[PDB]
């Protein structure tokens, strides 16, 4: 599961 | 005497109180009150200050924006 | 040239709902205006408040319930 933010 | 009401938006995260200042005399109908809360919620939605690509680069100008990416992340204050 | 359909994800905000904004490379005459357009689109996706509930789950349906003892309420959209 890709995950990233901000 | 005005009443300061805390509204909690159902199912919305993060958990941020929305406060509305309402007067039993000035509030003419229940529908008016619902409208004032709706307006209060839209106002506390922060203005968008920064944009980022998914990979983490800030988008700071029109030319960055009209590149190949079409998904971005918004940040407020 | 052709208009661009952008998908905006609000940082930290749940549920995860895409906000779509249509911007034109030859209309958007300013980056700050793009941000304002995105801001407006986010505000527009705010569901209008249709119901209110006390913390204990009773529906608040009239001005009398609203100005009683509780000053904290839960707002539900559609």
């Amino acid at each position: 599961p890709e995950s990233s933010e901000g | 005497r005005p009443k300061l009401v805390t509204i909690i938006r159902s199912g919305v995260k993060p958990r941020k109180a929305v406060r509305v200042l309402l007067n039993k005399k000035t509030a003419h109908s229940f529908e008016q009150v619902l409208t004032d809360i709706t307006e209060a919620i839209k106002l506390e939605t922060g203005v968008v200050k920064k944009l980022y690509t998914l990979d983490g680069k800030q988008v700071t100008c029109l030319h960055d924006f009209f590149g190949d990416d079409d998904v971005f992340i918004a940040c407020g204050p």
